[PDB]
């Protein structure tokens, strides 16, 4: 896909009832959350995926982008903090497959 | 995504990925990630709270089980203050393979 | 400059917002005209943080 | 805002209460804020729980240099209300009849129109009133008041049942709306959110409680998050002690909406569980989003023709308190408190009791303990704990006793409830005209009858008013 | 030297550059991010910021715990103690049973003050595993709570106590406690119990401060610096940095001194170290009350009186007996009583060492005491009762002014024994005047005279003219 | 009773309210006393107040200066102190107000 | 939004149903607690199914303004909205398309 932003996701944990936001370059909103709330083992009306903008996806984005969301979110639910990833172009290329 | 401030607490996470396209998990040694400095864990199938069983056909690991079945296959994650840190820990991670 | 502080302050430099807010029913002249007892008084209350 | 009043009572012999006037003003500050609304809600209670044929009250808010004053639990109501406890109690006192007595003759019945010409309907308060006067055992319990103020001249007590009526909805109709907004995700777990704020009151459990039923799911499958205002938009504030009232309303149509969408799916599998519904709904493509809102119907107060309900209900209750004051020091215990309140049908009886016992417990600070002091050019001098004394655990009334209304449901709010919020604050005054009853027997053992009781009655106060040897010497040799 | 060593929930904490200025509640707060501890008056009146503290007792041998504000206490004079906060004692995945019946009692409403509570009951429970219901009540003496009109929290905590339409709550399905399952205390600091504690030193932005180990640390620090601020229990010292913006650039801390801190038994009484909390005065005293014949505990039961509505647990586990006497607040409670028995206060120096019975002398203007800039309060002795010597202590308990004008008393008599005459007799007063005073025109007139209506008059008399 | 010490009388407090109908949903919570949703977070101390959201690294505080006079004409107002304050970045006034 | 300029064509789409303005209108987020239970923005399908959804949504607030519209046809939309504020009438709506 060689979107000029690669994948990257913000894990938020709220530290109430297993409330967690997470800022992602996905478009699929829906599936972030509910393979999120799955690994955590939590309901979907616990996790909050927020969208802005992504800097190109052109499908690359539209499942592939949660393999890095849910590790992120399992640091964030792990740690009590914050977690970050966004992935080198090498990272992304080998990770995320392609057409 | 990445040009949102960090939280002064936020926590930087880099994936481990299988070397290999097919072959049995031996055993996995984090004790040269330990001395780099920050670090904070290595997250694993272990750590998972519900169902490491993800995608959208539910046939994806979020972090592999015993074998791994591509170069790129997400193993697991190093948590640590910084990226690169996170990226020095990651080198850290020496995996043993059966093909 | 000068300042307008307590109640009593305010009502002697007609110091108000807006207008006097009124209720009233029946007929006040003659119910005291008619009562075995009037009484009258003042009542201060403080507020509260 | 601190208010002061200035009153003319005319009454008969037997108590009856034939003419009363009255001017307030309060203490506004540098900014109108809310004030004048504060204004209104006092003199649309300067009538308490009283019948009055003929009646004048007017009000004026004062704009001075000092931190512009606001909101506060009760909103002008409790200032309104011990104005008329206050010449209540010189009523009673003047005709030489028991004050419980002089009340009850004076108090509303049903159908009675208000002073501002509200009609009340399903007026509970007399029940609050019997049950109150008899699980408190006033009448013997007064008795041994009487006794222990024989027995004991340098302490001495007091014993005063009050009751209290408070309008409900806010007095600009237009703020009695609200809104919320509902999500059902496929795994069948619901978000919900609407404009009310949290704030301690247990509304989102209120709201959740009241999703629940109206969904028929647990309250396990719904969770709130938050308030904001790009999920609800234009909300009022969280005040008046109507917000879940309003929200139950705005919350309970959002879940008709979804329920109408899952009613289909219901039909063709009725017993096959919620999850199930609403997976179907899903990958059917209907919709499991949806708003939900709610105005009060029919309100608006005209003061120009004094006519038109600013008021949707009114919340009663009865509270009795006992008191111990020490005549020497002016410091007291509060002995005991009974209160009898109607919440409607509570939507929930340990919060609702929970706001009944906080409410009485500011109003106790209100009336008895909390004074702010400001110098001479207007700096205010209590700024914390060490100089403001709000209620310790040491301060509650030793024996407390709160009982919810049976068997009072409220047709025209939320599954029959009422608001509790600010109603009960104003029944502390019972602790303050408890206070009062003690002053006066401390002041006939040595040895006028109408005597000054500013609030809050505070030890300075009280001790001032026991008028002695002591007193006697320090003003004068 | 420098590095400051102490524990919080069961975990070790190395600050490096310990500023004297910083808060425990700041530190657990801004730099642990543990924010379950509250900010809600920053002046020790509230309890929001309740936290507890555990220690070895050098002095005693044992390991104690109490209570404190973190937002008074200095993170500087917390080395080698160990915190314990709200998030040590348990979750929502494991609550212990104080949070778990102050939350099903519905005795947690906006929940604010909660955690303070939680550790005011939980600081009690270490002490006390079966306490009476008075002493439940008293540990709350320093809680505000504005929702709840404080019935839910007594009512729910009253399940721990020996002596205890549908039910609000079920106690039945309450998790027993077992006092055993509470936190390890820190082996580390059992091992360094061992070494000798030396000097240290911080330096902050603004402030150093030096913990000192020996009285000829201090002593030889006051006689170089008059100008070293000597800090205990920071009660007061605190309220002056945060809210009257005032600076001392050098502090020195001499709370390990063991000379500042012991009891001692004498003939004429007991005396205190300086720097003794508080706390220790009310348990020494009323283990004193308990065993001795009434007639030598008139003034111990003066100062118990004066401590019984003075503050909460928090504040009298580190306000120290020397602090209250020399702040020489107007509306000190225990001065006047100090005053009026005339308790006896020895006086140091590098190089000297003096004693003065408490009089009307000891406080010469407002906030003044007569110590010289280098002198300390080494100890202050409490005397028993004389037979035929009596002692009452009064206070106004309603506050309008930061620290003048509330009336605070202590009053004694001495009789000619066998006799009602007046051999001595001695009437002082807080917040009648900028300093404690004693009404010295009106009591003289009084000696010889017998204890009857004609005294009573002639002193009431005296007292409206001389106040 | 003027000599007497304060004494507090044992506590004896009573709660009455109403039960539900007998054949009410033990699912269906409306009239039942169901604790506060975040009564164990507040009580375990993990419930989140606005100053307990963790800072962004780059987040600034500010404070209010307020009028220490009840009326009066602002004649000056210097900053020369305020700026020597390590951290300083910068005073608003009416004039900032966009 | 990815670069396609959905959100750019959303705001034209709901000026247009609207009859305001683009200026007026803003689109700040994607989030799962505004609107649930999303399709992925994929098979080029994203405008045609959020822009229906964005033009119900537009129609129902016109719905509920008409009787402010025809007692002030001229006066300008700021007063519709108000009025409608003023007489308690909900001004938020979802939208829904398949
Ligand atoms: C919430 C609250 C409520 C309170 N209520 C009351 C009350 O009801 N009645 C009352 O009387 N007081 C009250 N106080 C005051 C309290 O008793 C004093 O603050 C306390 O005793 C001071 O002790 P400290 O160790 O905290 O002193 P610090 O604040 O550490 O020091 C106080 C002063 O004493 C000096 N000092 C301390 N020790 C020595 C020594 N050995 N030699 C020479 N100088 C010394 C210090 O230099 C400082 O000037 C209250 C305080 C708080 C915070
Ligand atoms: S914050 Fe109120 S006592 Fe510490
Ligand atoms: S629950 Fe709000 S202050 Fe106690």
């Amino acid at each position: 896909h060689f979107y000029l932003e690669t994948n990257c996701t913000i894990a938020v944990p709220k530290g109430e009832a297993g409330e967690m936001e997470l800022f992602v370059s996905t478009q699929n909103t829906m599936k972030t959350q509910s393979f999120v709330a799955k690994m955590l083992g939590v309901p979907d009306n616990r996790i909050v995926v927020r969208v802005k903008r992504m800097g190109g996806g052109f499908g690359g984005k539209e499942t592939r982008s949660t393999v890095v969301s849910t590790a992120l979110a399992l640091a964030a639910h792990k740690t009590g903090r914050p977690v970050r990833c966004m992935l080198d172009r090498d990272e992304d290329m080998l990770i995320t497959g392609g057409r | 995504c990445d040009d949102i401030p960090r939280y002064e607490n936020e926590l930087s996470l880099r994936l481990v990925t299988s070397t290999r396209a097919h072959a049995k998990i031996t055993s996995i040694d984090t004790s040269e990630a330990k001395k780099v400095p920050g670090f904070v864990c290595f997250l694993t199938a272990e750590d998972v709270p519900n169902s490491n069983a993800t995608g959208l056909f539910n046939d994806e690991t979020v972090f592999a089980k015993d074998e791994v079945t591509c170069v790129g296959h997400i193993i697991g994650a190093v948590v640590a203050d910084t990226p690169e840190h996170a990226q020095r820990a990651a080198r850290g991670v020496k995996i043993t393979y059966e093909d | 400059l000068p300042a307008i502080i307590t109640i009593q302050d305010a009502i002697n430099n007609n110091s108000f917002y807006g207008s006097e807010i009124k209720i009233e029913k029946g007929d006040l002249k003659k119910g005291f005209s008619e009562a075995d007892n009037v009484v009258s008084g003042e009542l201060y209350i403080g507020g509260q943080e | 805002h601190p208010f002061l009043a200035k009153y003319k009572v005319g009454f008969m012999k037997t108590g009856t209460v034939v003419a009363l006037e009255v001017a307030h003003f309060s203490n506004g500050g540098n900014t109108e804020d809310l004030s004048r609304s504060i204004m209104e809600r006092a003199l649309f209670h300067m009538d308490n729980a009283y019948k009055i044929p003929n009646i004048r009250g007017t009000g004026r808010i004062c704009k001075t240099n000092l931190p512009s004053n606001t909101a506060f639990r009760g909103f002008g109501g409790p200032q309104g209300m011990l104005i008329a406890e206050y010449w209540m109690s010189e009523v009673a006192i003047t005709c030489g009849l028991p004050a419980e007595e002089v009340r009850r003759k004076n108090m509303y019945k049903e159908g009675d129109l208000t002073h501002f010409n509200q009609k009340l309907e399903g007026f509970t308060l007399p029940r609050c009133w019997d049950e109150c006067i008899a699980s408190s055992q006033y009448l013997a319990r007064k008795r041994e008041v009487e006794k222990f103020n024989r027995e004991n001249c340098w302490k001495k007590r007091g014993l005063c049942i009050i009751p209290t009526k408070f309008g409900i909805s806010f007095t600009l109709p237009f703020l009695n709306q609200g809104g919320a907004l509902v999500h059902v995700y496929t795994d069948g777990s619901v978000l919900l959110t609407h404009g009310g704020t949290e704030m301690g009151q247990g509304l989102h459990t209120k709201m959740v409680q009241v999703a629940s039923r109206a969904l028929k799911i647990p309250t396990s499958k719904i969770h709130i998050s938050e308030t904001s205002t790009n999920t609800v938009p234009n909300t009022s504030p969280t005040a008046a002690s109507a917000s879940a009232d309003l929200n139950g309303q705005g919350v309970y149509e959002a879940c008709q909406t979804i329920l109408k969408r899952l009613e289909p799916f219901k039909k063709k599998k009725p017993t096959g569980p919620w999850e199930a519904w609403v997976m179907d709904a899903y990958t059917s493509a209907v919709s499991l989003s949806a708003t939900g809102f709610y105005k009060t119907p029919n309100l608006g107060y005209s003061f120009e023709t004094n006519s038109g309900n600013p008021f949707h209900y009114f919340s009663y209750g009865v509270a009795c308190s006992e008191v111990e004051i020490d005549c020497l020091t002016g410091d007291h215990k509060n002995l005991r408190t009974d209160i009898v309140m109607d919440v409607g049908s509570s939507l929930n009886p340990a919060i609702d009791i929970g706001q009944v016992e906080g409410a009485f417990v500011q109003g106790l600070g209100l009336f008895t303990m909390e004074e702010l002091h400001y110098s001479p050019e207007g700096s205010l001098h209590t700024r914390g704990p060490s100089t403001y004394k709000i209620p310790a655990f040491g301060s509650i009334p030793i024996e407390f006793r709160v009982s919810l209304l049976r068997d009072c449901p409220n047709k025209r709010a939320i599954y029959a409830s009422k608001a509790v919020g600010e109603p009960p604050l104003f029944l502390a005054s019972s602790i303050f005209f408890a206070i009062k009853d003690a002053i006066r027997a401390a002041r006939a053992q040595h040895g006028k009858q109408l005597f000054q009781l500013d609030s809050p009655a505070t030890p300075e106060k009280i001790r001032n008013a026991c008028v002695d040897q002591f007193t006697t010497l320090c003003v004068t040799g | 030297a420098d590095e400051l060593v102490f524990f919080v929930n069961g975990k070790k904490v190395v600050e490096k550059n310990a500023d004297p200025e910083t808060t425990l509640l700041v530190y657990l707060r801004r730099k642990l991010g543990l924010c379950g501890t509250k900010l809600g008056c920053g002046e020790g009146g509230c309890g929001a910021c309740t936290v507890m503290i555990s220690k070895y007792d050098r002095l005693q041998n044992k390991i104690v715990h109490f209570s404190v504000n973190a937002c008074l206490a200095p993170i500087c004079s917390l080395h080698h103690v160990a915190v314990t906060t709200v998030e040590g004692i348990g979750n929502t995945q494991k609550l212990h049973p104080v949070q778990e019946r102050i939350a099903r009692s519905h005795g947690s409403q906006c929940g604010f003050c909660t955690p303070g509570i939680v550790m005011s009951m939980y600081t009690l429970l270490r002490n006390q595993p079966e306490p009476t219901v008075e002493e439940i009540e008293n540990a709350f003496q320093g809680n505000l709570c504005r929702c709840t009109g404080y019935r839910p929290i007594l009512q729910g905590f009253r399940t721990f106590a020996k002596d205890g339409s549908p039910s609000l709550f079920n106690p039945e399905d309450f998790k027993p406690l077992d006092p055993t399952q509470e936190p390890i205390f820190p082996p580390e600091l059992l091992r360094l119990k061992d070494t000798p504690q030396k000097k240290l030193r911080f330096e902050g932005e603004r402030v150093t401060w030096i913990q000192a180990s020996t009285m000829e640390e201090l002593l030889d620090l006051k006689a170089q610096h008059p100008d070293a601020k000597l800090v205990v229990g920071n009660t007061e010292i605190g309220i002056e940095m945060k809210f009257k913006n005032m600076l001392f650039p050098l502090i020195v801390c001499p709370a390990w001194i063991p000379e500042l801190n012991s009891v001692v038994h004498g003939p004429e009484g007991i005396s205190f170290g300086a720097s003794c909390p508080l706390s220790l005065v009310e348990s020494v005293l009323a283990e004193e009350i308990a065993k001795l014949p009434e007639q030598k505990t008139e003034v111990f039961r003066g100062v118990m009186e004066q401590l019984r509505w003075f503050a909460g647990k928090q504040v009298k586990s580190v306000a120290s007996i020397g602090g209250n006497i020399i702040t020489a607040s107007p509306i000190s409670d225990l001065n006047p009583v100090f005053m009026a028995s005339g308790a006896k206060l020895t006086l140091v120096s590098r190089g000297t060492r003096r004693t003065v019975r408490m009089d009307h002398t000891f406080f010469p203007g407002y906030r003044k005491t007569l110590l010289r800039p280098e002198e300390i309060l080494l100890s202050i002795e409490i005397p028993y009762s004389k037979e035929g010597e009596f002692f009452s202590a009064f206070k106004q308990a309603s506050r309008r002014e930061n620290d003048i004008a509330k009336v605070t008393s202590g009053m004694r008599v001495l009789f000619k024994p066998g006799t009602i005459e007046v051999q001595e007799l001695s009437l002082c007063f807080g917040g009648m005047a900028d300093r404690t005073i004693s009404a010295l025109k009106t009591t003289p007139k009084q000696l010889s005279k017998s204890w009857n209506e004609e005294l009573l008059q002639s002193v009431c008399a005296g007292l409206a003219e001389e106040l | 009773s003027a000599t007497l010490l304060f004494q507090k009388d044992p506590p004896a407090n009573v709660q009455l309210f109403q039960e539900v109908p007998k054949d009410q949903s033990e699912e269906d919570m409306v009239g039942r006393p169901l604790p506060h949703l975040a009564a164990n977070m507040q009580a375990s101390g993990e419930a989140v107040y606005c100053d307990d959201i963790p800072r962004y690294e780059n987040e600034l505080s500010l404070r209010l200066v307020t009028s220490t006079r009840a009326h009066a004409k602002i004649t000056s107002i210097d900053t020369s102190e305020a700026k020597k304050v390590p951290g300083f970045v910068c005073f608003l006034t009416a004039e900032d107000v966009p």
